RNA sequence: GCGAUGAUCACCCGGGUGGGUACAAAUGGCAGUCUGACAAGU
RNA sequence: GAGUCCCAUAACCUUUGUACCCCAGAGUGAGAAA
RNA sequence: AUCUGUUUGGUGGAACCUGAUUAGAGGAAACUCAAAGAGUGCUAUGGUAUGGUGACGGAGUGCGCUGGUCAAGAGUGUAAAAGCUUU
């Protein structure tokens, strides 16, 4: 398929800082931060501008569930070039790497990792991207990192945890702007393994909107992943109403 | 602290041990390091059994940063002379994986420890 | 290359002093980064060694200087009326394009003109195209100094005068080492731009 | 999980058939009966002719 | 009843005073919530009173941990000192509005007169802090919040993660991608020299093939008019006279077709060769410096195929936790491009590929590795070797 | 926000009656600032004493439940707390002043047979209480005597009682006539003030504690507000899902009010229903 | 005195043809060096 | 009059020279020896 | 090829039908002149306006207010205490 010495062809996609390249097979790519490597050994592909090389990563939607939200068709994300976005369950520079490509060097990222063995890949890294923040510290206390983020557009939650609902919740009240942004990840299992997929995901959006947070839309992430959806939404403080 | 973390006690184990049984009747079951960590690579992993006793403890240790950046549950059990004997072979093994099947037999027994061997991390 | 040398660690940058090195608003830039720098420390035996890479960088560019020095004596006494026109680079390059003094001294004033431009120049005569006018004299001092259209005119005046300059250093028996065809041809280039820019297309 | 219309309450009194084994008997399965805010609202503008309904709506069985 | 307000910066702490308070009844009524996004109605809440910055990036780390830690640092004693007027202990106390619960109880017990807030009312109070950050320290130099949060995130991130320099392995990277450089740099500029010397000496090229000592012997010979009994036998200290080119050289300056090159241009050539001189010897010094690093790094793939052919192993994963993390099978393919682990002799090569592959995950996983399984390990592979 | 810190199953019967108050135990200082206390009563003859955890401030890290209770020979029908001190009265078929470290009443006031429906303390001159009985009547204590004072009997039942915060010795009363009636303790031959713009009976009736206003909850699903210096009210509020008012407050900023219907809602409504709760620059306030 | 810490798994006559990766050289190929008298001012 | 701006300071093809290679590749996964 | 005549690309746009629009449809210029919409930036800060009308201000005295230490008193508790509450 895409193979080495193929030629493609790259346009933007209807998300700003998202490219799609054509070819005997679609691709979605992202401009790369750090010229000349692979994060995790996605292709790359070089274009010449006058003159510079310009660098493009392939961002693979069997590996993050973001990517997997452009191919389903998700209407609206908040995340985009010149924005500070939160990620909270960074394993590790797979998806996030990605977003730091999209908000460019303008944007931010405060990627908030847990496990310490992802983390040191995390700072490592981090440190190709002057833009990632790692803050290696568990994301159900944010008062411990309250220093180290300011107010942030947007907030993206991949945390495959029972309580993520309240994780959210303590997050966005303390970082998220008025009007801003949430993306939310939702794998069934974690949350709820005994009752069905439909009802644990109506159940998370209940306490979404409890949190004043307006949801938007949602989407399933199949083929890419089973028993998942990403859920966007809004966080309105003033009402939902 | 240790590096052998989550560390079954001894009711889990015997739990553990009779699933990777079951699994090798059934060639449900990877038995070693290497094909463990291929079997990760392709996501078809239910979870990996490790041997907390392995000399070097070490050689062993890539399991889990796998296992977290793919989130496959994993767990270590204090043997792995008892370990290889479940896993149906003549020889300790250190590290065995369970296939991912969806028409397997042994779906609610394996279903039933991987949740358990979540609680537990 | 020279900061690292003057200051091996972040801690040296509040003692130390890149005032020779850089401007004062540039200088203290740096010193601020040091103390809230993101990175990691680095043994003696890792600065030792990042300090013999860094006297690498700094003497490489003496030697390149003093290659583009000597190559500047070597122009201006094997065609020292070449370099009063064009330049003891692109003069140079000229020469070398051809192989030789007396190859590129055989070659009319037009080839000289778009010596450097051969894939453009070919492409276009093939395919009933308009074809190149500056070549590697793109680079000479007088060329620059044009706009506009004028940059393709004084292309044409150039290197007439180039070649009679040149033809004078291959072929002459008893050239001076002086550059005086040079320096009046130089002088008759000079006035056609004066004239050549003082015009003004629009109405006055 | 079943979400309880207004009229459902009323008819089901008429009946005098109870929402939580009524609907167990139905389906033969644990039923978590669920009322919304607006089915609820509808229950108190009704008046004080169906106060009976209102009552038995507040059931703590009823979510 | 919210009189004070503690806020902390990464530059460090801030103190504010509460001029009125937000109604607590109708909290959740949208005009309160969107005066917290107007600065203009914000103001009229809250007014700084006391900024207390920290002295510098390693103040600002230790005061990041005891915050996240709940614990009250000297530097936080002192500004709420400075500002908290005393009180009763009983009788009335002042009110305090902090972010972190579990900063309550540290805060009295240095204060017993002071009663810590965080309810909803103070987080409100907090956010708009937060939103409007540095418009609200009336210019007073609170430096660049964003940009100190970089330098602290890193600092505090990797303080937890315990990030040593012991761990870098990619100094092993950087010392492969030069040396290799350098091999090529000076033999191309080697290559030259030998051009430029032999437009005035042609022949002394081909009797000195080996270019090392043909940049030295030209450093001693500029000019091949210059021959003397003397200069034979320093020149014949040069390397040794067994090859007899000390005689051979003497002999042939004499008769020789090679034109004599200017003096400016024999400058270049001894200049050059001696640049190429300069190359070698740094070569050699990184390539030390190289052997030394995968020891302390690698020290049991070092010791079980070598520290070059080591270094080139982790480049081509791109990292030793790379290397580590591919399952055997891949890095045997990982060298078979250049052989570095090169029927019966493909065996070997797939035994000992599986060995390195063990080598790096106790090398990558472990904070000192020894050398002590290294060893064992390559004696089992020398077993291996016998056996076939 | 609109949340229960706590619920409990306190009484089998009705609950008459409830007070909050911060209990001042002989040997112990109860943590006001850590736990709220209220009193309940009922008519299943009993007084129950309930501590709630709250989370006013932060300056700790439970025994959150029933604490004490007081048993009575006759059902209980109205309860009020002393403000300065412990103690507390309970009115039944007898009313009954309590101390809160005993578990029998430490006095017994009554002008007579006839039963009490409700009572209040004074807020100011602590000392002066008030009840109400079913025989049309009103009857004033002065604990420093621990004896009744006066008595008056009205054309029809006064359901509830309250005292001016601002003024010691002014009270209004919740009458059953649609009418509420403004009194002077020193001379209770006349009215002060009487308000009539009710359509039923005036089930409870509340100060603001500024004192320039009173809101009264009655029968006719209407909550009415007003001003002390005019017999008719300035406002009403209504709605189809409130069903009787049975209870009326204010809030302590006195900017809304709490009404309680027996539908078994309690609803919250703006004082003034133009006004917002935002903070104003200097040009909208002035 | 084994093993999951990993068992097992092109052509032609000792000689010559066929194929692959990397680097370097070529005065080897593609591969052929634009036009030609007017222009600017009063 | 006239494309420096698709590196003629270059790409590609051919020849020669030098050094290596002729097993699977996301390799397979319980045999081997007797 | 005084062969053949389909396809691909450009030029052109009769009739019928369908839709939209209509003092026909457009183009260029700007440190030009107007009438409006949206968003963003800025301490954008009197919850009741300076310490002060010789109607005053400063110095000092007294009263008043605040903090904890000590002593005594009252209550609770005890065999007696210790201990705890105190507007
Ligand atoms: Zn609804």
């Amino acid at each position: 398929g895409a193979r080495g010495g193929a030629k493609v062809v790259i346009e933007p996609h209807r998300h700003a800082g998202v490219y799609i390249a054509r070819g005997k097979e679609d691709l979605l790519v992202t401009k790369n931060m750090a010229p000349g490597e692979s994060v995790y050994g996605e292709k790359r592909i070089s274009v010449e501008e006058p003159p510079t090389k310009v660098e493009y990563r392939v961002w693979n939607p069997f590996r993050s569930k973001l990517a997997a939200g452009i191919m389903g068709g998700l209407d609206e994300l908040f995340i985009a070039p010149g924005k500070k976005v939160l990620y909270l369950g960074a394993a590790s520079g797979t998806s996030v790497s990605h977003v730091s490509d999209v908000v460019g060097p303008e944007g931010v990222v405060y990627a908030v990792e847990f496990s310490h063995r992802p983390g040191r890949e995390l700072i490592s890294m981090a440190k190709k991207r002057p833009n990632i923040i790692p803050i290696i510290e568990d994301a159900r206390h944010p008062q411990k990192y309250r220093m180290l983020i300011g107010m942030v557009d947007c907030v993206f939650a991949d945390v495959a945890q029972p309580d993520q609902a309240r994780i959210i919740a303590l997050n966005s009240h303390m970082f998220l702007k008025d009007q801003g942004g949430v993306v939310i990840s939702i794998k069934a299992n974690c949350i709820d393994s005994t009752v069905d997929a439909e009802t644990v995901f109506a159940r998370e959006v209940q306490k979404l909107r409890e949190e004043r947070i307006k949801p938007l839309e949602q989407l399933t992430l199949e083929p890419y992943e089973r028993d998942h959806c990403i859920v966007v939404g809004r966080y309105m403080r003033s009402g939902l109403k | 602290n240790p590096k052998a973390f989550p560390l079954a006690d001894a009711a889990l184990t015997q739990q553990i041990l009779d699933v990777v049984q079951q699994a090798a009747n059934l060639r449900q079951l990877k038995k070693g390091a290497n094909e463990a960590t291929k079997t990760l690579n392709r996501g078809i992993s239910e979870f990996i059994i490790m041997a907390a006793d392995c000399e070097p403890i070490e050689i062993l240790l890539h399991l889990p940063l796998l296992c977290e950046d793919k989130n496959v549950p994993y767990v270590f059990v204090p043997s792995r002379v008892a370990l290889g004997r479940a896993c149906g072979v003549s020889r300790p093994v250190i590290a065995a994986s369970i296939t991912t099947n969806d028409a397997s037999a042994i779906k609610t027994q394996i279903y039933a420890v991987k949740d358990k061997i979540e609680t537990l991390l | 290359a020279r900061i690292i040398l003057t200051m091996g660690i972040r801690s040296k940058a509040s003692e130390t002093d890149l005032s020779e090195i850089l401007p004062e608003e540039i200088e203290e830039r740096v010193k601020t980064a040091a103390e809230v720098s993101m990175g990691t420390e680095i043994t003696q035996t890792d600065l030792d060694n990042i300090n013999a890479l860094a006297e690498q960088i700094v003497e490489f560019a003496a030697y390149r200087e003093q290659l583009s020095n000597y190559l500047s004596a070597r122009m201006k006494a094997i065609a020292p009326n070449l370099t009063q026109l064009v330049g003891e680079l692109v003069g140079a390059r000229l020469i070398a394009h051809s192989g030789s003094l007396i190859s590129l001294a055989k070659s009319p004033a037009s080839t000289i003109q778009i010596l450097g431009a051969e894939k453009a120049l070919f492409r276009a005569l093939k395919t009933k195209h308009d074809t190149p006018k500056y070549g590697l004299l793109y680079h000479a001092s007088l060329v620059g100094q044009a706009t506009g259209k004028n940059k393709g005119k004084i292309a044409r005046v150039l290197a007439a005068k180039a070649a009679v300059s040149l033809r004078y250093d291959a072929l002459a028996e008893d050239r001076d080492d002086s550059g005086d065809i040079g320096l009046e041809s130089r002088a008759k280039v000079e006035n056609r731009l004066s004239q050549l820019e003082g015009r003004d297309l629009r109405t006055t | 999980q079943v979400l309880i219309d207004t009229n459902f309450i009323n008819f089901s009194i008429q009946k005098k058939v109870d929402i939580v084994r009524g609907m167990m008997d139905c389906l033969l399965a644990k039923c978590n009966p669920l009322i919304t805010d607006c089915v609820m609202a509808e229950l108190e503008k009704l008046g004080p002719k169906y106060r009976i309904a209102l009552k038995l709506a507040r059931d703590p069985r009823i979510k | 009843p919210i009189e004070y307000l503690l806020f902390e910066e990464p530059t460090g702490y801030a103190v504010f005073k509460v001029k009125l308070q937000q109604d607590d009844i109708g909290s959740r009524l949208k005009e309160v919530q969107e005066q917290i996004n107007d600065f203009g109605a914000f103001t009229k809440l809250i007014e700084l009173v006391s900024f207390a910055p920290f002295k510098g990036a390693a103040e600002a780390l230790e005061n990041a941990n005891d915050i996240s830690e709940g614990l009250v640092s000297e530097s936080l004693k002192a500004i709420l000192d400075l500002n908290l007027p005393k009180a009763s202990s009983k009788k009335k106390n002042i009110t305090l509005a902090i972010s972190d619960k579990n900063l309550g109880p540290s805060i009295k017990e240095e204060f017993p007169y002071v009663d810590c807030i965080s309810n909803e009312l103070a987080q409100d109070l907090i956010r708009g802090v937060r939103l409007h950050g540095e418009k609200l320290f009336k210019g007073l130099q609170s430096g660049d919040l964003e940009r100190a949060q970089l330098g602290l995130g890193h600092a505090y991130s990797r303080a937890k993660v315990k990030f040593s320099v012991q761990k870098n392995d990619n100094h092993i990277i950087q010392a492969i991608a030069l040396l290799d450089q350098l091999d090529k740099d000076i033999n191309t500029f080697a290559m030259r020299v030998k051009e430029w010397y032999g437009w005035h000496f042609p022949e002394l090229a081909k009797l000195v093939p080996d270019n090392y000592t043909f940049a030295k012997l030209v450093l001693f010979i500029k000019d091949k008019a210059s021959l003397n009994d003397d200069s034979l036998h320093d020149l014949a200290a040069l390397l040794n006279e067994d090859s007899g080119i000390a005689q051979r050289v003497i002999d042939n300056a004499r008769i020789s077709m090679g034109q004599d090159i200017s003096e400016t241009d024999m400058e270049n050539v001894c200049v050059f060769a001696q640049r190429v001189a300069s190359l070698a010897d740094y070569r050699r010094q990184l390539y030390d410096y190289l052997c030394e690093k995968m020891h302390t790094v690698a020290p049991n793939l070092s010791e079980l195929i070598g520290e070059v052919i080591g270094a080139r192993l982790i480049s081509h994963a791109g990292s030793l936790t790379n290397l580590s993390k591919q399952a055997a099978s891949t890095v045997q393919i990982l060298g078979a491009e250049k052989a570095l682990f090169r029927k019966n002799k493909g065996r070997i090569s797939r035994y000992l590929a599986n060995k390195c592959s063990m080598a790096s995950r106790i090398d990558n996983y472990s904070e000192e590795p020894s050398n002590v399984f290294g060893s064992v390990l390559k004696k089992q592979v020398e077993q291996r070797l016998e056996f076939y | 926000t609109r949340e229960e810190f706590v619920s409990f199953k306190a009484h089998y019967g009705l609950v008459t009656g409830l007070c909050v108050t911060q209990p001042r135990f002989h040997d112990k200082k109860p943590d006001l600032k850590s736990q709220n206390f209220m009193l309940s009563c009922s008519d299943d003859k009993t007084v129950k004493l309930w501590s709630i955890n709250v989370d006013d401030y932060s300056n700790k890290n439970n025994e959150e439940g029933l604490i004490r209770t007081f048993d009575g020979e006759s059902a209980f029908q109205g309860i009020d707390s002393h403000r300065e001190n412990s103690t507390f009265a309970t009115g039944g078929a007898k009313i009954h002043l309590w101390d809160v470290n005993r578990l029998k009443p430490v006095s017994d006031l009554s002008w007579g047979a006839d039963n009490i429906t409700s009572l209040k303390f004074n807020q100011n001159e602590t000392d002066i209480l008030a009840s109400t009985g079913s025989d049309n009547s009103i009857v004033l204590y002065d604990l420093r005597t621990n004896s009744p004072t006066q008595k008056i009997v009205q054309t029809m039942r006064t359901n509830a009682i309250c005292w001016n915060p601002m003024e010691a010795f002014n009270f209004v009363t919740a009458n059953e006539d649609h009418n509420a009636y403004y009194y002077d303790m020193r001379n209770l031959s006349r009215s002060l003030n009487v308000f009539k713009d009710h359509v039923s009976a005036v089930m409870d009736v509340d100060f603001s504690p500024t004192g320039d206003e009173i809101v009264t909850g009655s029968y006719d699903k209407s909550i009415r507000i007003y001003k002390t210096n005019h017999g008719h009210s300035r406002e009403i509020y209504h709605t189809k899902r409130m069903q009787h008012v049975f209870q009326v407050k204010y809030s302590m900023d006195s900017k809304y009010i709490i009404s309680g219907s027996d539908d078994g809602n309690v609803r919250l409504w703006r004082s003034k229903a133009w006004e917002r709760s935002n903070v104003k620059t200097t040009r909208e306030k002035n």
